């Protein structure tokens, strides 16, 4: 009828876009997750007068 | 609206006995401590009595225990005062608090009407100079109040109230716990101070901020009132 | 008077009270850890096994001390037998009780505490009543490892009529406690299974036959000496007791093999012990 | 150890608990029963039949105990999402209409909704009221077409009764489970006004039945 | 027709695309990375009060507070320091399946099988916590709710539907459709520009708040998707499905980068969270307890066993500092 119209429509739409490399995406994680490894509480434990738990 | 609205008082002779009354008309009633708070026909604030929600814990000032009972009704929103044999320090207008107590709440938020009551004839010191200081409208100002303990407690709080008292008004919230300004009060206004040091700063001083100022503490009861600034023209 | 060790019966309520004493702890320890109390039947079984562990550490406590003990011993035996008596009292009452309810009574382990800690006080201040009448010298030690219940030969039938009153008057009530649990069992629906039948029939009856046999005492009221005084141990009445905390416990597997929360932990755990274990 | 200010947030914690342990026991002697049946069979009839979008709750009450039911046939979505809410439920009232043993048959699609909810995961030890609606225009459309029509293995007659018969035990043995629950099967129609009462007295067997599971009876 | 041949050489087109950007593996550039070892943590607070299953939680952005819906017609807003239950708001459905704390702290939502999602209004005056508004439009369940500011608020629910609502008025500003299944969850992302959307037809969408438009679609698992949850950058997502996988996927390469997998667990995910800085993945399970992955090596770093139920909703603070499990059993755990 017309919904795979818009289907195939959205499909085009989703198609024509920028997609970066994977090794640069994960350079990106591997980056923000060791640049703020010094503000995780969970990760590094805290001590006991640090803690409000 | 918020009402409470106190009734009882008058002419007394000495020696007998009355009950003050608060029915409290737009709001809930039932989760709300509840304070009775005394003022001098010349000096300034003292407190009298707070009871608690579900009327689990009662307290009263040291000068006035024994003879004085604080009572509720939630069902019909009434708040009872009954006193019993007045001296020549009774003679006051009494004023009917409401005060919530959870993380985050502002107690001592409003203030009722006050009542008249005219006879016939260890705690933490809470100084403030006195200081009636003149002011011309526009500029800045800011009040000193000093306590004889530290009122910053072990979680972090500094439990110092800021109250403003306009000419022929009840008294009113400006800064609760040191730091936080109350609802509907301007943001001029601003707490500050470390332990037994405390100040407020008012930045463009408008109309209606003529009148007294106090700073009560609520570290432990019984709650002591400062002395009073009354600030002018 | 005379006497006979009889060591090979020594070795049996030696080994059984040492066996009673881990099978027990397991079982406590299975029930605050592993099941946490989460059910009503946690809080009857862990009653039910600290009022055995009570009786077997005053046994084991009476038949290694030679000195004797028996002020100590027979108060806390005494304890141990009346609260496990009340306990299953409490137990099929309450299940008397969920029979005749009409509306959900969806509520949580509040009641039964009501009804243990006045059982344990009330047993308490009858043997503090007992310490006061009798007084605390007595030395009742009729042989070594044997004590009766007082000295006074009047005193001793006294109480042991008392005990054995309170012994039979509990299992009338059991009695009278099954047959209104079978009859209000039999005229539902979920009811009519055998197995729920089986249960309470075989917990009733072994309540009542174990507490007609510690009732017999109010048989020989001629004032005699036949339980108490005369010392024997040529008979195997001295080392009955052992059984006697072995039948207690088979009460207490009965009582927990009807409850499938239990069922499911002891299955899941026996899973998980014995592959790492 | 507790400032004049952090012991009345206590005292506020003890009094807002003390109402949730009063409101859970207030509604915990509540029967919540679910309601449950395929398109056009008899659930819209049984709640006009007892004196009375997301759930439909109906709350009623007969002889001292409050009812509620939970029409779920206006959740158009996946059951396999929010079936586990009612997890817990006293009893499920599924209702079959008799009269769908030769409809476009659509008795399999109630039996299949039957294995469906009555072997399920969450299932497995809630009771199920089975009402069976419409007997006498069941019986009415039993003198023409056979019941053989629906069931190829029926070695009986065209009797309204054997027929009956015969429908209510092909129901009743689709749980696998027949010890941990159990059935209570009715025939209903529009003039009874006893529904309720066979709905109240199969109840309070399921509630004795939670009763002694309290009590450690399972 | 032959539009179903162009959708198919559409996607064969966006699959060849999304392969060609592959350039590697997140675990073979991981290598170089030290896990972080038995990452041990203890039951600090255990919050009681709940009588019914709690189905949601959200904390706050004080990180002090926290919300909780449960199946007995109860919010509770708690004071996760002290254990005080600060707020207890009944609500007038008791089939809540999430609820969502507002990030000013004034307001609180709730909704579920009545799909109506109620705005409650904590700080007011005359006293208790009130309905500011109640916000019907979707004809599913409501699945997940989550503030955007005051007055605006994104649903997702059971009828393939998410909606941008405006809490004034009272009615969508936006309807995002696409969805072939139900939608079970909701991310927004740090800047609040994009959200994720995880459904029931194993499809995790990335919208667009401002344009109404679905900008990006991720598909991966074999089953239907039951958590989702944005990466502290906001360029990646993890999500958790009934299938007992959790996957990173990412949004500017549009692929899945790693799996969180066991061959011990056959059980699905129920919720999903991200530690502060990225480096963990919480994730609650099915078999009763929730599990601490390191989100670039994929091990199981960590097992928090608490829980006597199924583990429904879980969340990491503002601040990195605790981690509320709340479950079936009616408990929530404040591990640390
Ligand atoms: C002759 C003697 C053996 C009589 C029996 C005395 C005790 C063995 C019983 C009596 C009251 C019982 C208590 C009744 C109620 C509870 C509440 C219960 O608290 C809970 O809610 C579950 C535990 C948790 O979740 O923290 C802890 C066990 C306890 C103290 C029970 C433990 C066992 C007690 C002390």
């Amino acid at each position: 009828i017309a919904q795979a119209r818009k289907l195939v429509e959205q499909l085009k739409m989703e198609a024509n876009i920028d997609r970066i490399k994977v090794s640069k995406a994960a350079a990106d994680l591997m980056a923000y997750c060791e640049a703020h490894a010094k503000e995780d509480p969970l990760l590094t434990p805290v001590p006991a007068s640090e803690n409000p738990f | 609206d918020v009402q409470l609205v106190e009734s009882g008082g008058g002419l007394v002779q000495p020696g007998g006995s009355r009950k003050l009354s608060c029915s409290a008309s737009g709001f809930a009633f039932s989760s709300f401590g509840m304070h009775w708070v005394r003022q001098a026909p010349e000096k300034g604030l003292e407190w009298v009595a707070y009871i608690s929600s579900g009327s689990g814990t009662i307290y009263y000032a040291d000068t006035v225990k024994g003879r004085f009972t604080i009572s509720r009704d939630d069902p019909k929103n009434t708040l009872f005062l009954q006193m019993t044999s007045l001296r020549s320090e009774d003679t006051a207008m009494y004023y009917c608090v409401r005060s919530i107590y959870y993380y985050g709440s502002s107690p001592f938020d409003f203030w009722g009407q006050g009542t008249t009551l005219t006879v016939s004839s260890s705690d933490i010191v809470m100084t403030q100079a006195t200081s009636s200081v003149p002011v011309t409208p526009g500029e800045s100002v800011s009040i000193s109040c000093r306590s004889s303990k530290s009122l910053l407690h072990s979680n972090g709080n500094t439990y110092l109230y800021w109250f403003l008292q306009r000419p022929g008004q009840s008294p009113q919230l400006l800064i609760y716990r040191m730091s936080n300004l109350a609802s509907g009060v301007p943001d001029r206004f601003s707490g500050s101070g470390s332990g037994t040091a405390f100040t407020l700063t008012i930045s463009r001083l408008e109309a209606e901020d003529v009148g007294v100022y106090y700073c009560m503490q609520h570290l432990e009861y019984p709650l002591t009132f400062g002395a009073g600034t009354k600030l002018e023209l | 008077c005379t006497k006979s060790y009889s060591a090979f019966l020594s070795g049996m309520t030696s080994l059984l009270l040492v066996l009673l004493i881990l099978l027990t702890l397991a079982g406590i320890l299975f029930i605050i850890f592993v099941r946490k109390l989460v059910h009503r039947m946690d809080v009857w079984l862990i009653a039910l096994l600290i009022e055995l562990l009570l009786w077997v550490l005053g046994k084991m406590i009476q038949e290694f001390s030679s000195t004797g003990l028996c002020l100590l011993t027979q108060n806390m035996m005494f304890l141990g037998l009346m609260c496990s008596v009340w306990t299953h009292l409490g137990m099929a009452l309450e299940k008397t009780l969920a029979l005749f309810s009409r509306t959900p009574k969806r509520t949580s382990h509040r009641n039964v505490c009501l009804y243990l800690m006045g059982v344990f006080c009330l047993v308490l201040l009858l043997i503090i009543i007992l310490l006061i009448t009798m007084g605390p010298d007595a030395n009742l030690n009729r042989g070594p490892n044997m004590c009766r219940e007082g000295p006074t030969k009047g005193m001793h039938t006294a109480v042991q009529g008392l005990k054995a009153g309170c012994y039979l008057l509990a299992a009338v009530l059991i009695v009278l406690l099954t047959v209104i649990i079978i009859w209000k069992l039999l005229r539902t629906k979920f009811g009519r299974k055998p197995r729920l039948i089986c249960n309470v029939t075989f917990t009733g009856l072994i309540c009542a036959f174990s507490w007609f046999m510690l009732s017999l005492p109010l048989l020989f009221l001629g004032e005699a000496g036949s339980l108490g005084f005369d010392c024997t141990e040529s008979l195997v009445a001295r080392y009955y007791p052992g059984p006697a905390a072995c039948l207690a416990l088979l009460l207490i597997i009965l009582y927990a093999w009807s409850f499938s929360h239990f069922m499911d932990s002891l299955k899941n755990q026996v899973t998980v012990t014995a592959r790492y274990f | 150890t507790l400032s004049a200010e952090d012991k009345a947030a206590v005292e506020r914690s003890k009094m807002i608990d003390r109402n949730l342990r009063e409101d859970g026991e207030k509604a915990a002697r509540e029967v919540k029963l679910l309601l449950l049946g395929a398109g056009e069979s008899g659930k819209s009839t049984i709640v006009k039949q007892m004196k009375i979008t997301g759930i439909v709750e109906t709350h009623f009450t007969f002889k001292d105990l409050h009812f509620k039911m939970f029409d779920v046939g206006g959740q158009r979505s996946e059951r396999k999402k929010w079936i586990h809410c009612f997890e817990g439920v006293t009893a499920i009232i599924f209702c079959v209409a008799l009269s769908d043993y030769d409809l476009v048959n659509r008795m399999h699609e109630s039996m299949k909704l039957f294995d469906s909810i009555c072997n399920n995961k969450w299932f497995t030890d809630t009771s199920i009221i089975l009402f069976l609606n419409k007997k006498d225009l069941f019986e009415e459309k039993i003198k023409k077409s056979p019941l053989t029509i629906c069931y190829p293995e029926y070695a009986g007659s065209n009797t309204y009764e054997e027929a009956a018969a015969y429908i209510q035990c092909q129901f009743e043995d689709l749980n696998k489970r027949k010890d941990t629950k159990e059935i209570y099967t009715h025939f209903t129609c529009a003039t009874d006004t006893k529904n309720v009462q066979f709905v109240f007295d199969a109840v309070t067997d399921v509630i004795i039945k939670n009763n002694l599971k309290d009590c450690g009876l399972f | 027709d032959q539009l179903r041949q162009e959708a198919e050489q559409l996607k064969n087109q966006i699959r060849d695309a999304r392969k060609a950007c592959a350039d590697a593996t997140l675990s073979q550039i991981t290598n170089n990375i030290d896990p972080v070892g038995r990452i041990q943590m203890r039951t600090r607070r255990t919050l009681r009060g709940h009588l019914a299953k709690i189905y949601a939680m959200h904390w706050g952005t004080d990180s002090r507070l926290l919300v909780s819906a449960s199946q007995d017609g109860k919010l509770i807003i708690w004071d996760s320091y002290t254990t005080n239950k600060v707020h207890a708001i009944p609500l007038r459905s008791s089939w809540v399946m999430t609820c969502a704390y507002a990030p000013s702290g004034n307001y609180v939502a709730c909704g579920g099988l009545d799909n109506i999602c109620s705005i409650y209004n904590l700080k007011t005056r005359e006293g208790n916590v009130r309905v500011s508004r109640e916000l019907a439009g979707h004809t599913g369940y409501l699945s997940c709710c989550r503030f955007l500011d005051d007055n605006q608020i994104v649903t997702s629910s059971g009828d393939t539907t998410c909606a941008l609502w405006d809490i004034e008025t009272g009615q969508q500003t936006t309807t995002f459709t696409g969805h072939t299944g139900d939608v079970m969850s909701l991310s927004l992302a740090p800047d609040t520009r994009l959200f994720v959307s995880g459904a029931c037809d194993a499809s995790a969408k990335l919208w667009d708040v401002r344009e109404g438009m679905c900008r990006q679609t991720f598909t991966g698992h074999e089953s239907d998707i039951n958590a989702i949850c944005f990466f502290p950058n906001g360029n990646a997502f993890a999500t958790g499905s009934d299938d007992a996988t959790c996957r990173l996927f990412d949004l500017r390469a549009d692929q899945e980068l790693m799996t969180y997998s066991h061959d011990n667990i056959i059980c699905g995910i129920t919720s999903v969270s991200f530690s502060k800085s990225g480096r963990l993945l919480l994730a609650g399970y099915d078999d009763f307890n929730c599990n601490v992955w390191d989100a670039l090596k994929a091990d199981r770093a960590g097992v928090l066993a608490g829980h006597d139920n199924r583990v429904s909703c879980l969340g990491v603070t503002d601040d990195g500092m605790a981690v509320a499990t709340g479950s079936w059993d009616s408990f929530l755990k404040i591990w640390n």
